[PDB]
């Protein structure tokens, strides 16, 4: 039971994780940046994530 | 030639510069899309404990 939910939490944690992006929240990118160029920060994220 | 650098401090605090962007009176209870100040998000909005 503490493994499950310690490899759970770790998983939640690295959402909040840059990867090197300029926020790690997506929403702050989607905010601050326009998508022909905004698209270059987000796959970090998404690389990141998966 | 004559330059300028626009500086911005977006680590959090409450909101004292901002762009012309009219506010709405505020639904509680239901689902909705909402903004605080650049604080954007979707979901349910209810008083805290």
């Amino acid at each position: 039971v503490n493994q499950n939910a310690q490899a759970l939490n770790t998983l939640v944690k690295q959402l909040s994780s840059n990867f090197g992006a300029i926020s790690s929240v997506l929403n702050d990118i989607l905010s601050r940046l326009d998508p022909p160029e905004a698209e270059v920060q987000i796959d970090r994220l998404i690389t990141g994530r998966l | 030639y004559r330059v300028v650098v626009l500086s911005f401090e977006l680590l959090h605090a409450p909101a004292t510069v901002c762009g012309p962007k009219k506010s709405t009176n505020l639904v509680k209870n239901k689902c909705v899309n909402f903004n605080f100040n650049g604080l954007t998000g979707t979901g349910v909005l209810t008083e805290s404990n």
